[PDB]
């Protein structure tokens, strides 16, 4: 009897042939063999359905609800589509339903609130629209509330917040509006709270303090305005997002006093004033993003004390003043990017005792002085851009020993004297940029082992000499961006050779002869 | 900063009547401290110790466990002079144990007590009255029996009242508790009218008291609430007729009649008129007559209207034809009589989620 | 008030090298673990 509700299920997925060849009414008669169907040993009744991921695009049956001792049902990855049918409320024992990556739609059944054994509602990821409805207030034991990613409308009633037994609340990335509730403070039991990418308005509630049991706080890219409460301070969280809305003031230097912080994002938002130093004293703290504002001020030299910070972002503000030499004492920094602010000086040669360091980009400062070659040190850069700048001398020859280097962004700044050779020798360089410098001498052939090059751009300098033939070795490269220097001689035709090449730029030179019928315009 | 040496002791004593006596080797249990006890420091640098919990409330972050054999409540609490929560979830002792009287003897802090799916047995123990300060009370899910004791009005202050699935009998209590929030009392024995007096606490955002057998009719000034969001009578003996006026009650999300059989009248056309936020209506199964009024078309936000299993006559009014926002609708075993309004955008939206069937009258077109 | 690193070095019950480790789900929260087992923080 079990068996004829599994065939209506059956007879409502659309893409399916050899899928369920197990589900064979014709023989394969014990049901409990089939494949997804799990059956207890003492009743031999269906109690755990499970085809995730098998794709089979058609409807959840209402026979679904023919099966009454199930305690999980698991639908996930299968693209089904229409209505979640109310007779999923007749599964009165259900303890797991999982419809996650679907294409669900219309709203979440009212016949949901029927299921009082219900500790796990996962809906992320489908197409459903309408309130999250009040009668999820009426399941007692209900625990991972996940809904993100769907069209879900209308408030968040503060009803939903009195629960003492809710663990995850996952409202991502619906369209919903209204504020966030001082009822708030009522889920004590909830470690994960998470309202990014709605459409949430008002305040940050000055209760939040209440929250203590909150590991993780998302409110990120909503439209929250006003100030970060003072009462933030009071929050255990490890995780505190707050970017991406319309926050204003000064940070709020209790956030000092929050060393249990493992992330804090404060970026993208209108925050003004300086960086508190006191943010020194999240010596814990392995994340600090604060890009997208309007901080002004120094760069604290307290963050050098912030021993464990492995991504900081300061880029985009208005900060002034030098990069401090304390940031050579962030052992784990794995990135630093202080893009577009008004930082004047040298580069602190102290900065290479950051033996980790991935990415450095302090593109659009006013930063000045030469690369201080104790950068020979920094053999984890992967990406480096001092673009923008006012940096003078000759590029370091040191430069070509960091080997895994793939983006070098050095342009428009005061580099003098010649192309280092060993610049050849970073076989894992994908962008080479050197344009709008004062570099002079010749175009080193030993580009020509830049194997993974994609694009070469060395445009506005003194370039002097011929065009190597050796770049036509070059199987990669896309973008040889040459303009505007003093080359001469003929453009050799092995660049014939290069394929990929797409886009190639030698105007304003002394090049002399016939373009050779090494023509590879495809653009 | 070190822990007060008698609430050492205490937690000790506790932690041994749990089945958990490693916290015993602890030296300083507020600085040694464990997931499910907090402590603070007075102002002459000393800690108390101001919440204790236990139980797995789902593993993740697991209180801890209780010795299914042979644990039990332990006396020693009362030495928590400071002692602002408590908490025990499917914490399973030596027997079913009654809740102990002693609890009261915290009066003076106890601001949350949640005793939740432990077994409980006997009454209510009647000296809780004693905390008078608290804002949440659960008893959730236990095998309480006798009556919710008198001395519950005692809580001024009290925010959340949770005793459904229980075996209480008598009255719901008569208290006024302006800054109570939410009650919940569903899946009880209850028994007599909704006292009047329910409607004078107007913090209340949600009466959860379906499941019981309470009798009479809803409170006329039930007006009054204008934050409640969720009202739930499902399940009990209530008697008509409707409440002349339902407008005062402008945060209304919710309001289930369901499986009152002898709720007995009309749906008056002033009864849902003005309800901006409504947005699920259940009257099933409670012995309504009349026609389906027309203002219930208006209601902006009504997703669900569950109207099946009544006498309900008539035609099915033709305003019915211009709702786009309802994904349920149940008129099915009624009387109803004539054609069918509802257009095609309708029908194939809403597919099974309309419901039409037993209703012999019914002219049907296409649907 | 502020907030401090949780310290597991009597949150595994009576498991004794109880000691803190942290997890991505990406944000982050903090667990303690004694011998590969995990336990809450404080």
């Amino acid at each position: 009897n079990e068996g004829k509700a599994l065939m209506a299920i059956k007879g409502s997925f659309s893409n399916l042939v050899n899928m369920l060849l197990d589900w064979d009414d014709v023989h394969n008669s014990d049901l409990c063999s089939w494949r997804g169907v799990f059956c207890d040993n003492v009743s031999y009744s269906v109690v755990s359905l499970n085809l995730s991921s098998l794709n089979l695009g058609g409807e959840i049956s209402p026979a679904i609800g023919d099966l009454r001792n199930l305690q999980s049902i698991d639908l996930q990855g299968n693209k089904l589509a229409g209505q979640i049918p109310d007779e999923i409320g007749n599964c009165a024992s259900l303890v797991y339903l999982d419809l996650s990556e679907n294409l669900l739609y219309g709203d979440i059944p009212f016949s949901i609130s029927k299921l009082k054994q219900l500790e796990t509602l996962n809906l992320k990821n489908n197409q459903l629209t309408g309130p999250v409805p009040a009668t999820l207030t009426q399941i007692p034991n209900l625990k991972r509330l996940d809904l993100a990613g769907n069209h879900l409308t209308g408030e968040i009633s503060r009803l939903l917040y009195w629960n003492e037994v809710l663990q995850y609340l996952g409202l991502r990335g619906n369209m919903l509006t209204g504020t966030l509730s001082s009822d708030m403070c009522q889920l004590t039991g909830l470690w994960y709270f998470d309202v990014r990418g709605n459409n949430l308005t008002g305040t940050i509630p000055e209760s939040i303090g209440n929250c203590t049991s909150f590991q993780i706080l998302d409110i990120s890219y909503n439209q929250i305005t006003g100030e970060i409460p003072y009462n933030i301070g009071f929050l255990q969280v490890a995780t505190l997002s707050l970017q991406g809305n319309r926050l204003t003031g000064r940070i709020p230097e209790v956030i000092g006093l929050m060393q249990a912080l493992a992330v804090l994002d404060l970026s993208d938002n209108e925050l003004v004033g300086p960086i508190p130093p006191i943010l020194g004293n999240l010596s814990f703290t392995g994340k600090l993003y604060l890009h997208g504002n309007m901080l002004t001020g120094p760069i604290p030299s307290e963050l050098g004390n912030m021993s464990r910070l492995s991504y900081l972002q300061l880029n985009d503000n208005k900060l002034v003043g030098t990069i401090p030499p304390e940031l050579g004492k962030l052992e784990q920094l794995f990135e630093l990017n202080l893009a577009n602010n008004r930082l004047v000086g040298p580069i602190p040669s102290n900065i290479s005792s950051c033996a980790a360091l991935n990415q450095f980009n302090v593109h659009g400062n006013l930063l000045s002085g030469s690369i201080p070659l104790a950068f020979r040190n920094l053999g984890s850069l992967t990406y480096l851009n001092l673009s923008s700048n006012n940096f003078k001398g000759k590029i370091p020859v040191e430069l070509g020993h960091i080997i895994n280097l793939d983006k070098l962004d050095l342009s428009g700044n005061n580099f003098s004297g010649s192309i280092p050779l060993t610049l050849g020798d970073l076989e894992h360089l994908l962008i080479l940029n050197l344009s709008r410098n004062h570099l002079s001498g010749q175009l080193p052939a030993e580009f020509g082992n830049l194997r993974s090059i994609q694009m070469i751009d060395v445009s506005f300098n003194l370039l002097s000499g011929v065009i190597p033939t050796e770049l036509g070795q070059l199987q990669n490269l896309n973008s040889l961006i040459l303009n505007n220097n003093k080359l001469h001689g003929k453009i050799p035709d092995q660049l014939t050779n290069c394929f990929t090449l797409v886009n190639l730029n030698v105007s304003f030179n002394n090049l002399s002869g016939i373009v050779p019928p090494m023509a590879n315009f495809s653009r | 900063a070190r822990t007060e040496p008698d609430e050492q002791d205490a937690v000790y004593d506790i932690m041994r009547a749990t089945g958990n006596d490693w916290a015993a080797a602890i030296p300083d249990v507020c600085r040694g401290r464990w997931h499910g006890i907090e402590c603070m420091p007075d102002q002459d640098n000393v800690y108390h110790v101001v919440s204790l919990s236990f139980g797995a409330l789902s593993d993740d972050t697991a209180f801890p466990t209780c010795d299914p054999q042979r644990s039990y409540v332990s006396e020693s609490l009362t030495r928590l002079k400071h002692l602002k929560a408590l908490f025990f979830y499917r914490c399973l002792g030596r027997a079913p144990q009654r809740i102990p009287a002693f609890l009261g003897r915290l009066g003076s802090s106890l601001q949350t007590l949640v005793l939740r799916e432990n077994g409980f047995l006997g009454p209510i123990p009647d000296e809780l009255g004693n905390l008078t300060n608290l804002k949440v009370l659960d008893l959730h899910k236990n095998h309480l029996n006798g009556s919710i004791p008198l001395s519950f009005n005692r809580f001024s202050g009290l925010r959340s009242l949770d005793l459904s699935g229980n075996r209480l009998t008598g009255s719901i209590p008569g208290f006024v508790l302006p800054a109570l929030s939410v009650l919940d009392l569903n899946q009880n024995l209850l028994t007599g009218p909704v006292p009047p007096t329910l409607t004078s606490c107007g913090s209340l955002i949600k009466i959860d008291l379906s499941r019981n057998r309470v009798t009479g009719p809803i409170p006329e000034s039930q007006n009054r609430l204008n934050q409640l969001v969720l009202l739930d009578l499902s399940y009990n003996r209530l008697s008509g007729p409707f409440p002349s006026s339902l407008q005062g009650l402008n945060s209304l999300q919710a309001l289930m009649l369901k499986g009152n059989n002898k709720f007995s009248t009309t749906i008056p056309e002033n009864a849902f008129k003005g309800l901006k936020n409504l947005m699920i209506l259940v009257l099933s199964n409670t012995n309504i007559q009349g026609s389906i009024p027309k203002s219930l078309t208006r209601l902006n936000s009504l997703r669900v209207l569950h109207l099946e299993g009544n006498n309900l006559t008539g035609e099915i009014p033709l305003e019915f034809r211009d709702v786009k926002h309802l994904s349920e609708l149940r008129l099915n075993d009624n009387s109803l009589t004539g054609p069918v309004p509802f257009e095609r955008d309708t029908v194939w939206r809403m597919r099974r989620k309309l419901r039409l069937y037993n209703n012999a009258g019914l002219c049907v077109n296409r649907d | 008030a502020g907030s401090r690193l949780p310290d597991c070095s009597h949150a595994c019950g009576s498991c004794s090298p109880c000691r803190l480790v942290m997890v991505s789900f990406c944000p982050m929260a903090y667990k303690c673990m004694c011998n590969n087992k995990s336990y809450p923080v404080p």
